[PDB]
């Protein structure tokens, strides 16, 4: 994901090398920039 | 309750949230959270206290600029007596279901 | 364009305006979370608008006059008494700004609600659109309307010594009457809160 | 292309008005996680540093591009360079801490030391502007202590942030910023 | 929720009682061993040092987590930084063994020299704490020698606790115990 | 005989314990009537206890010693707020009355929830088992448990001009000690209020 | 089991970086703090 250049397994396990994320129960902004409006308001001519 | 069998007696104790000063009163404290019972056939009561807090887990030391408690405080009160002046409560304290501790350090100690 | 917002038992109408601006996210994140064991409520009762004075906005004001509202404030309705009464809370915004001159005047306003806001440089503020916002142009609209979640380092706050949100309101550009506009225009604001939750009940003073 | 500027919705033209095309982007190198990974110096204290990101310098690329995010996530690697023992702390553990082998210690073994480090702090995410000039003492990946640190270093992985701040550029006096550019 | 106190057996109210809803725990970090496994100091003796568990301080996080279970297993990591040539001897061997090159012996290798060492004790489970002040003899997991010693540490592997004793903390004189905390 | 009673998040717990009298019916009348206009709401976090203090029960006490307490009383809590808060309300009550001597005294007490009490007369009392009510008799018991709904002319009721309910304990047996029993007694009550609903908010004072 | 980062198996034996246990013929207190009763010994009310 970030900048990492190994195309072989990491030697040590998942669990230690990083901390283990939880859950509960570009996300917003690039979900806002693909809605930006590339059209035409008015009728076009020509 | 430690107390003969002659004499009765009916406890409160509640939860003070932090933010603001513990109760001094019983009925001060009944608007808390709380737990009331007395004494009969059962001589042990168990009550759990809540973790609740803004962030998900809260330090275990005392830190020195800490003024007042994070956590807030449990007050224990006598709502009233039969006969039992000079007679012993114990009590006792032990984790929760839930009750999760993280992160090991040695603090000397 | 009429729009029609309605919080509790209150309702606001604008004949006027551009629509809603939908900050940071479209609806509330998990409320219930592992650090309040279940024990958070949600208050009805609380979700309605209330009104305050912001400024008096004239021609002398320069680009830059801005002026800080910090969320929440103090509130003498019911939503004010929970803060004395939880010692832990949160909430979404949904805020309006009405500032009412005639369609004569000209100059533009820029509202933004801005999380953790402090002390923000002035060349910064030329880049304050990062944040939710809308204009209000005299030629145009005379209400911007704007609608943003809880956000913080906590599931709950504690309102006492945190404040998420903050209103700004900026000068993009000074007043004009041209004679034929309103010589200085008020700006309100008519804030609701939304999605309140508490935790925590206080002992009384008594 | 006319609209609504007081809307606030996001609104891009593209050259294909008048009559261009649009070309392909690789953004690659704009990435949250790729941009912040890497390693930004700190200056260090002779014993006792807290690991903080927000010792950063702000002119930095990596300090910079921090300070722009209010509420940022990310785990933690150290370069350091020292004298003795290199002792490391989790969050909110006392300071009298430091001074046991017990916690994490990497004997000294030149040139350098580098270790991996986990998100610590009890708060679901971390801020870089907190509403309360100082930011809670919460905010810490723990502290390390040695003999004396000669240089210290700060790499964030699995970077995240959220709801943007400004980030400023150099105010040029003239027309443009001229600079010097690496030249043969 | 109300029962008989003197029963012993063990009563957990929850918070649904008043209306509240139990959370979801993690105790990883409370394992046993999970918090016993990493290197905690003991201060060394010139020469010959006997392997022992109970020479950890008390009030260290090793220290006194081990010494709450009256009986405990586990195998042990050493990490020693010493002088000559370090030789290791097994239990119940003579005094007069650590002079023989025939046995483990780790040449001097800068910084420092870490081995792993199996349970040697004939005892099926060490302990504590000894009914018979002393402990026997037999409690060690043997001895190391070298021309000196400088520092020791005690890594304990695959710990195991058995009927736990008494864990104390500091007793504050005001009614809280009041800690300098790390702090930016 | 062990009764555990559970209001919001407040309980008791009696070990002896004769059970609980409802009073005049089971389960409340309609709450939605025509003259509101549907407006009323039910307000949750009201229910609860409260306790206050009533007498103290000593020997001296002949029979007929009487004590009227009027319900709703001055209430610190959310339910006192709402009174002043809303024009109109209505609720039932589950009253809790306890005397703990010891089963030595003797003795007994009646304590009755009498709708519109007014000035009842001396020879009344002989009749005042026709109202809701259970016993406290030493011997047995140290607690007494009613429940009644809300009763009155109108569907809601104003609390300032009116008091529906009133709680009278009195001394149908002289209090003895015996040597063996407690000296005196003291009489507390635990009351929550049940179904309240409100309607009609009041402006501020501000 | 306890603090180990290796997702690649040991280079060793496993006969020698431990010792080898052997048999014969959270156990007792997780057996026992799973008994914990959570009810209510008296009758609910509301």
């Amino acid at each position: 994901s970030g900048n990492t250049g190994s195309i072989i397994n990491n030697y040590y396990m998942q669990q230690y090398q990083n901390s283990m994320d939880t859950q509960l129960g570009n996300d917003w902004f690039s979900k806002l920039a693909s809605s930006a409006f590339s059209g035409l308001f008015g009728a076009l001519l020509a | 309750f430690t107390g003969p069998t002659d004499a009765k007696a009916r406890y409160m104790i509640a939860y003070a949230p932090p933010g603001m000063e513990p109760p001094k009163t019983p009925e001060a404290a009944a608007h808390c959270i709380h737990a009331e019972w007395d004494t009969g056939l059962n001589s042990k009561f168990t009550f759990s206290i809540p973790y609740l807090s803004a962030a998900d887990y809260a330090y275990t030391a005392s830190d020195a600029a800490e003024t007042t408690n994070v956590q807030g405080w449990v007050c224990l009160f006598q709502i009233t007596h039969g006969k039992a002046e000079g007679d012993a409560l114990v009590v006792l304290a032990s984790a929760g279901k839930d009750f999760e501790l993280r992160l090991p350090v040695d603090a000397r100690q | 364009r009429i729009l029609t917002t309605r919080n509790g038992h209150t309702t606001s109408t604008t004949q006027s305006s551009v629509g809603i601006t939908h900050g940071y996210a479209t609806a509330e994140d998990f409320v219930n979370g592992p650090n309040t064991s279940g024990l958070e409520t949600r208050v009805v009762q609380a979700e309605r608008f209330f009104k305050t004075h912001l400024f008096d906005w004239v021609t002398s004001d320069p680009f830059g006059r801005y002026y800080l509202l910090e969320l929440p404030t103090d509130h003498k309705g019911v939503y004010g008494s929970l803060t004395d009464s939880y010692a832990y809370m949160r909430n979404g915004w949904d805020v309006e700004v009405t500032a009412v001159g005639n369609q004569f005047n000209g100059g533009c306003l820029l509202v933004a609600m801005v999380p953790e806001l402090c002390s923000i440089e002035q060349r910064e503020l030329f880049q304050l659109t990062l944040f939710p916002h809308q204009f209000i142009n005299p030629r145009t609209n005379m209400t911007a309307h704007i609608k943003v979640p809880f956000v913080g380092v906590n599931r709950y706050d504690q309102y006492k010594v945190h404040k998420p949100w903050t209103l700004v309101v900026m000068v993009v550009a000074p007043l004009t009457v041209n004679t034929e506009g309103a010589p200085q225009i008020k700006v309100y604001a008519n804030i609701a809160p939304t999605n309140v939750h508490v935790a925590g009940e206080f002992p009384s003073k008594e | 292309t006319t609209s609504t500027g007081e809307s606030a919705d996001p609104v891009t033209a593209t050259v294909e008005n008048y009559g261009g095309e649009t070309q392909v982007q690789r953004r690659h190198h704009t990435d949250v996680s790729f941009i912040l990974d890497r390693f930004v110096k700190v200056t260090p204290k002779d014993s006792i540093n807290v690991l903080d990101l927000m010792q950063t310098p702000s002119h930095t690329l990596v300090g910079a591009l921090l300070r722009t995010a209010t509420y940022y996530f990310a785990d933690l690697e150290v370069a350091v360079k020292h004298k003795g023992d290199l002792t490391w702390v989790p969050n909110g553990a006392p300071v009298a801490a430091l001074d046991n082998t017990t916690n994490p210690t990497a004997y000294h073994k030149a040139p350098l030391t580098r270790l991996a480090l986990p998100y610590t702090a009890p708060h679901r995410v971390l801020a870089t502007v907190y509403n309360g000039r100082p930011l809670p003492t919460s905010f810490n990946y723990g502290a390390i202590k040695a003999t004396r640190v000669t240089e210290l270093l700060y790499r964030m992985k699995r970077a995240e942030t959220y709801c943007p701040r400004p980030l400023l550029a150099v105010h040029p006096s003239a027309a443009r910023h001229k600079q010097k550019i690496v030249a043969p």
